[PDB]
């Protein structure tokens, strides 16, 4: 629940609440009534939707790949990374580090290529999404001894159903993700630079179970991200330009703010 | 096992919360965490600055 | 995880379910609300309001104020009926559009009584007695004062209080009537005579006007919510 | 809804024949009232509060309502040759009921 | 002895008096009263004038004529330009205040006919032409009658805001209005009405001049009749006070 | 509970019940033994489905606009507002103030458009609905960033599943949703005028994930609002006359009433 | 407050009421009341409908013109033929009931006038 | 559970339990011991599925419309009435009044009707079932709007979810529906008599949400009526002649019963 | 969410089951219930009424 | 708030029931009433008759 | 935690409600408030007039 | 098996709900935290902070 | 959202017509500002903060914003001749408000 404001009358005094020095680093605490009169207000408003938690707690989409379950790209692969997406990453970014679990939710689609074929009578589609950890085996092919699933955790879902929805807890040797590093891996410090070096929390592989039918359809894998029981530390201020890349924090420099007309313009 | 709290009313009543699987990783998010504290980010100064009296003396 | 079974009737839509539902925005810290003057809690209180009621809805001067007043004037005679319509306040149009008629037209089956409060707006020297009478359901309305004087009345008369009012009683085989007509639950008949003349003194108008009014006594109940038959649209505005 | 549907009116050749059609409406009808008599082809429509003619050769300005949406649709058709049956079919969307009369003389 | 009829109402410097009255309607059963801080919104020191502002207004005479279908008042615009309530409701921002409406009409014995004061909260009002909304000084009107006509107003590319009496250009029944709170002037019988408005708003407070709360519409239901040789000219005068002004954001003058 | 009826014998006094004085403005109280002689009946009838909640809880629809899936409507973007509607706007006129939290259903279904294209065999439809909060970016095409969800409530929906049902709490910056505004947005009267300038609910946005299949599909989306835990204040006369226009009043002149035969006519 | 002009009977199924009054006369001081049984000659059981008769009736309005003499009113036989108080009457052979005569003659301020209301019994003519 | 018998010995008195006289209209009360030799039997048999609310529980048919997507009948009025059927409306018959409550259930089915347009790949079908209150507003047209749904009570089910299935409490304004009425509606005696006189329970109204594909289909919805919470009053003989129609209780003459060989055969 | 498995005979119509079905009309005051003379709770009491039996049921 | 009952069972058991629904129209058909009382149509004569007695003296 | 209270029956029973969203805006429609005051529009006027009393003296 | 019936919203999917979901790894041993200097638990303690406000945004 | 949508102006020949199509902006409201005026097609044109002539031979150069997104669109119409409805489409993602005016002479 936020403070409420206190009474106050006219005053008259040595001392000054206005007044202040903010060369010191201390924003000042002054309340409506140190430089008028102010009644007495109770603020019953609460702070409860500016929380961490609720802040960052919205299922946002981070990435959608689409497979096709006849031709060259039977099967989709994702390296885990939430740089890929905009709004959830400038969201994260706020804080230097931030400690949370995942629930990752995804939202499949399929789609009738246009062709030839006819009689074209398709049975329900079945899809399989792997997590690969990192070090593990990787899927070369739609087909390969990978796809049988030794210990990955991998969701089996056909067409129609409830979107699958899997939790991931923390997943990092650290004691919290690291949103932004100012280091290199190699100690030489000759090499890649920044989050990339840091974060690998392993690859996501999307393929049909069954071809389906007998013409080309498309498959829409949508992966969404929704932080939960989160720990943020160190806020910082939000990226101001347009991001460029997803593994670095290369940026074009962009003009501080919109511009007036006037310093005395009001639009 | 049942935990009971409130619910997140207007200003000016109870839900009941049960946790199924026993990972604790698949719990329900806290949202209800209503704690903040600003001197860490507003007034880190060392020694205190009362507002009233003056800031340099 | 627990076996269940669903029943018929799942995963379907009712317009009239009371159940929960997840919140698209959580945690939303609403407005703390304040005190305004007139919270409404039941439809009914709305209904024991009074609300003029257009007896004189005859051709054209429902286009004009000359709806509401109900003409009266000294005529030689006795025994003239001065109005008469059905007691039904949903489906007669003397009610459908009053506050009570029109909040009776959103639900199905009512019951209750009905004060009728006539307003004499006349002069100040103008002195007239009425016969306002109700006759129950069953029988030809009343063509004159004597069949009248028989079913429920009272004899109205004219002094420094003007309103008088007329409470209907709530006579009726079903324990609730029909907002819309029926042989069955035939409401009855409301009508007004001159018991005596509204004399007048010289220099004074002859043509008096009477207002009347509609409310629900503190017997009325309504069930069997329905949309109105009032209300049309043809595309979204 | 229509009172004695099934009807048998013999009436002499010369005099006006009254063909009932007296009809109740149940609380559950509120709709347009379509009141459209038929002979053994239409004779009378009534839609949206007017009555039509509908150039009917053997009854052409022989046939008028009696009396309306009141609950009466009788028919007085005049000067009579016309034998047959003659069907009243008063319109409700919830409920339709017709009546069939049929004229001897 | 006692006497219902009688009342004399005072507030500020100016109090009136009226012989024949019916009982005072207190708006919804709420007597204005200041801004309590359980629900207060602005933390600025309001000022309260409480005897400046808390005064009897009496604003221009009407003619009753047998013709005169009806008049509305926007309560706030009519008093915009009248004393210190003008002038503080000029200068500040947000504005909070009941009101004291009293309407007078006194007519001999041998008069008849019959008002209807009834105070509309939010009469939103609907121009003639339906795509458009009407204009201020044609909605509203300082100080001015603002007559509703019985024809209905021809629509066409204006802004004239419909002033059909048996609809009070809200298109609603003119009868049904009684929910709000009313009191009729029977000429017969009463020759006065007084009814007591809460300040009724969906927020705590709101600018006067953005937003008028309440609308005094007086509608004769049966028209004004004498025989001859009776004085043609009865006047309705209508007398409003404002109570527990409540204003807060001094700035400078203006709109 | 209703209240009953009291027994009453003859009478004959000096006090009058009936006699009264209407220009007061209190409706006389007067119960049915007042005027006559009535038994003592115990009603037992309740004014329970005349309630405010109950009068306003049944879902209504409000608005249903059709999206295709192949051309140049793909998105459908629908302003919040009841206005729309005529027999909810209705129900809710009935109060000048009203604070009610709202259930919104979405009932929506697709179409085969006649077309010419052969081998139609469409994979099962997803839809997405979105509410952007007012201020918030608005999607201009059916694939851009906006559609992602960053922070915005959105729902995604398979076909031939139960009809999506998310609850709204009260959205108003004031104290209750005001049904009738007498004022303008700007302080200088000129502008517009009514209950549109302090109403703004946000904007809807609905889309098809996957194209679907080879042929168009158009689907039509319908929006009901069922108000729940309603408090309405001041209760105002029912809207007579046939509503014109969403954004304001403004009505066609009608009738007081039906009219009949005449003043004595009982039909 | 009070006042004793205004006042209002109700009986039945129908009151009247009456702004301008006098105070009621009440007979020769004596209430009607059913027949007690110390005075009762009739075995039979009595029927007493106590609603059904006990109503205001209105009979037919009369003129006042400056030339008027007079009018009489023979109470049973004017209601004889009026509801079932004169049903009763045509079928029983006994009839005993108490009256409530009321007579209603409103004219402006400017109008003069003066009757005698007077119920006469056994007016033998 | 029913009653036992009680044994018996040889008897000779004057008390006579078989001789008894049947003109009072009592039933005699006659054990079989009275007549006989019996012993003493412990009889577990329980009346219990005789019972009111077990006779008349079963789900019944009542009524069976066909509305097609498109054409004529785009949707499907029929007034609601018990009379319609045979199985259910007898077995109502056997009380002259009865008071129960209602749980109707819809079984709708669709069906490809033959046609000659091409490429007929329809979408999932929807449809509403809209219940019109005796005075409410009745849909003209498959689009009027009087479907978009006010207050009445209304089920928006999509085709292979499971049957729905609404309560109704009960619905009479008088203290028990009348199976059987001896009176007419109109005072004089003139019009229509019988139970359609005094029995109005509204119409129900079905509807096709979307059109569902390019070719014809016709949807066939079935109303189920299962009475609950039944009390009865007034125990009648059966219906023995067939019924003839609806709304009356018109019927043709039947023999009393089946004929046998002669009045001493045994078949 | 409960972790649940829906067992088979889920999702049909049974014409003899007796379950709970949310009310197309909440809160409907019922008309309140009177004494009518002669209510029947069982079948069988029927069954003990006297029936005259057609016994000579012979051709015509 | 659940309430338990005897189920139905052969001669020579508990399930429990939980209304869901408030409007209590919703509930379950109340078969379990085995109640009966065959005077009312059977042996409705004023006076009684003793079986083993006369009936018409 | 359970909420218990009576279902709408009849003139002339129990249900269970559990709250199980935490926001307090997901939960049923509060339809059982049976309480009225009809003063406030009803006979508004501030001095009481009795009605058995003459209401203009 | 337990009678229910699944209403309206069921098997959606909204990005604004708190719910419980499967683990995919059961039993994963979270790295313990630390002490990090200068934990945030709410958007409004950011905000309360100081910033500098460009308000000579003039042209270039 | 724009003021006094339905609008009638007269003016003689010869001055120039002021043609007001000042509109106000909901905060639901956050779309690129297409403003497009048209006549009884396209007189003028304003898309990525630019106008458009759009070649209208009628009137090339006769017609120019009087003012932009501050909230006014309004055209001053120069040399008349023209008669007919001028439209004023300011547009939206949310909602596209349109003003007909009709000038005469």
């Amino acid at each position: 629940r936020v403070a409420d404001t206190v009474g106050t009358g006219p005053t008259n005094s040595e001392a000054i609440p206005a007044l202040t020095a903010a060369e010191t680093g201390h924003t000042s605490q002054v309340v409506p009534g140190d430089t008028m009169q102010t009644r007495h207000v109770k603020n019953y408003h609460s702070r409860s939707e500016s929380t961490v938690e609720n802040f960052l707690c919205r299922s946002a989409c981070v990435y959608f790949t689409e497979y096709k379950n006849s031709g060259s790209k039977r099967y989709a692969e994702w390296v885990v990374t939430t740089r890929q997406a905009a709004q959830l990453r400038r969201k994260l970014e706020f804080f230097t580090y931030i400690r949370f679990d995942l629930e990752l939710t995804f939202v499949i689609t399929s789609t009738q290529q246009p062709s030839t074929t006819q009689n074209q009578d398709a049975q329900i589609l079945t899809h399989q999404i792997m997590y690969v950890p990192p070090g593990g085996p990787v899927p070369d092919k739609v087909d390969s001894y990978v796809w049988q699933t030794s210990t990955n955790p991998s969701v089996f879902w056909t067409e129609g159903n409830a979107p699958p929805r899997m939790s991931i807890p923390f997943l990092s040797i650290g004691n919290a993700y690291s949103n932004f590093y100012d280091g290199w891996s190699d100690f030489s410090r000759d090499g890649v630079y920044g989050i990339n070096t840091l974060n690998s929390m392993g690859t996501l592989y999307a393929r049909h179970v069954n071809t389906g039918g007998t013409g080309p359809i498309k498959s829409t894998i949508r992966i969404y991200f929704k932080p939960k029981h989160v720990k943020a530390w160190i806020p910082r201020p939000p990226r101001l330009c347009q991001y460029e890349k997803a593994k670095n924090v290369n940026f074009q420099p962009s003009g501080v703010t919109t511009t007036r007309q006037s310093i005395t313009a009001m639009t | 096992g049942a935990q009971v709290s409130t619910q997140k009313t207007g200003a000016h009543i109870h839900y009941t919360n049960i946790n199924y699987y026993k990972d604790a990783a698949s719990n329900s998010a806290t949202r209800q965490d209503f704690a903040q504290d600003p001197g860490k980010f507003t007034e880190p100064v060392k020694d205190i600055m009362i507002k009233s009296l003056p800031a340099l003396n | 995880g627990l076996p269940t079974m669903n029943t018929p009737g799942s995963c379907q839509f009712l317009t009239s379910d009371d159940f929960q539902s997840p919140s698209a925005m959580p945690q939303y810290d609403v407005t703390p609300e304040m005190r305004i003057p007139g919270e409404v809690k039941n439809l009914m209180e709305i209904a024991e309001v009074d609300s003029v009621v257009p007896v004189q809805n005859v051709g054209e001067k429902v286009n004009s104020m000359e709806a509401y007043q109900i003409p009266v004037r000294s005529n030689e005679g006795s025994g003239t009926q001065v109005f008469g319509f059905p007691l039904q306040p949903g489906y007669s149009s003397v009610f459908s559009r009053t506050l009570l008629g029109e909040i009776l037209n959103y639900y199905t089956h009512w019951s209750g009584s009905i004060k009728l409060t006539f307003m004499f707006c006349g002069s100040a020297m103008a002195t007239g007695k009425f016969l306002l009478a109700y006759s129950p359901l069953g029988a030809g309305a009343p063509t004159k004062r004597v069949d009248a004087m028989l079913g429920t009345h009272v004899v109205w008369d004219v002094g420094l209080q003007s309103s008088c009012v007329l409470c209907i009683p709530w006579i009726s085989q079903t324990h609730y009537r029909y907002v819309a007509s029926d042989e069955c639950t035939a409401g009855g008949f409301i009508t007004c005579w001159y018991q005596t003349n509204i004399v007048v003194p010289a220099d004074a108008q002859s043509s008096c006007y009477i207002m009347c009014f509609v409310s629900a006594c503190n017997d009325f109940s309504v069930r069997l919510l329905k949309d109105t038959p009032f209300i049309s649209q043809e595309n979204f505005f | 809804s229509i009172t004695t549907p099934e009807e048998m009116i013999e009436k002499a050749k010369g005099e006006t024949a009254y063909l009932p059609c007296k009809f109740t409406l149940s609380p559950e009808d509120q709709g347009p009232l379509d009141i459209e008599w038929l002979i053994s082809q239409v004779i009378i429509l009534y839609s949206g509060d007017k009555i039509y003619d509908d150039y009917y050769p053997d009854l052409k300005g022989r046939v008028h309502f009696t009396s309306l949406k009141s609950g009466d649709a009788s028919i007085n058709v005049t000067n009579l040759q016309d034998i047959g049956t003659y069907q009243c079919k008063v319109k409700k969307a919830p409920g339709v009921a017709n009546k069939k009369i049929h004229l001897v003389v | 002895g006692y006497s219902d009829r009688v009342r004399s109402i005072t507030l500020g410097n100016s109090t009136i008096t009226t012989q024949e009255c019916a009982n005072v309607v207190v708006g919804y059963g709420v007597w204005p009263d200041y801004l309590k801080d359980n629900e207060a919104t602005a933390e600025d020191q309001p000022t309260q004038p409480d005897v400046a502002t808390c005064r009897f207004y009496t604003l221009d005479s009407v003619q009753w004529q047998k013709t005169s279908p009806g008049w509305w008042w926007k309560l706030p615009d009519a008093l915009s330009n009248l004393g210190l309530f003008g002038q503080n409701m000029q200068y500040h921002y947000l504005g909070r205040t009941g009101y004291t409406i009293h309407v007078q009409c006194n007519a001999s014995k041998f008069h008849q006919g019959c008002l209807l004061v009834v105070c509309v909260p939010e009469a939103e009002m609907g121009c003639a032409t339906l795509d458009n909304t009407p204009s201020s000084a044609e909605l509203l009107g300082g100080d001015a009658a603002k007559e509703f006509a019985g024809e209905p107003i021809a629509s066409g590319s204006n802004k004239l805001v419909q002033r059909v009496v048996y609809n009070a250009g809200m298109g609603i029944g003119v009868g049904n209005l009684t929910i709000f709170p009313h009191q009729w002037i029977n000429l017969r019988t009463n020759n006065s009405a007084t009814i007591v408005m809460p300040y009724t708003n969906s927020v705590p407070m709101d600018n006067m001049f953005r937003h008028n709360n309440v609308t005094l519409m007086v509608i004769p239901f049966v028209p004004l009749d004498y025989c001859p040789g009776s004085t043609t000219y009865v006047p309705i005068t209508v007398t409003i006070a404002p109570m527990n002004a409540e204003y807060n954001g001094l700035r400078l003058a203006g709109h």
